[PDB]
């Protein structure tokens, strides 16, 4: 089948009309089996979701949020490293792209986090990244 | 391994 590159391009492709469904849900599938999948499908999300075009960026995060939801734990193990943390507070906080941000992508942001220290307290790195962008108050 | 948290 087509690699994770190909499946994310398509998932995330600023010429998409709508959400490419189809495409997502076959990421989400597809990285969800591979020894090198997550850290892979990680690496990926995170330079689409800090793409200068929304709508590149939001349609990463939108795949972010599905393939979380999947029980995916794999998927979860490196969404929660910091080594994909840090990439998501530089596209919130103002001390990086976070003024460059449109504040549609990073209020989604803000509220992806949000829902996984509710529904995923077993990860901490979340938590904590999370607590950070509240002391720093861009969790309003 | 994994990286530290940004500052």
């Amino acid at each position: 089948p087509e690699t994770l590159e190909a499946r994310i391009n398509r998932a995330t492709n600023p010429l998409n009309k709508e959400l490419d469904w189809a495409s997502i849900n076959g990421f989400c599938e597809q990285l969800n089996e591979d020894f090198e999948g997550p850290p892979l499908a990680t690496r990926l999300l995170a330079h689409k979701i800090q793409s200068p075009q929304e709508w590149e960026a939001i349609q990463a995060l939108t795949v972010l949020e599905t393939c979380m939801k999947s029980c995916g734990k794999r998927f979860h193990d490196e969404v929660g490293k910091f080594r994909f943390l840090n990439e998501l507070i530089k596209v919130v906080s103002p001390k990086y792209l976070g003024s460059r941000t449109s504040e549609k992508v990073k209020n989604k942001i803000l509220e992806l986090l949000y829902s996984w220290t509710v529904g995923l307290p077993e990860e901490v790195k979340i938590a904590e990244a999370y607590q950070m962008l509240k002391k720093q108050g861009i969790v309003k | 391994d994994d990286i530290s948290l940004l500052k």
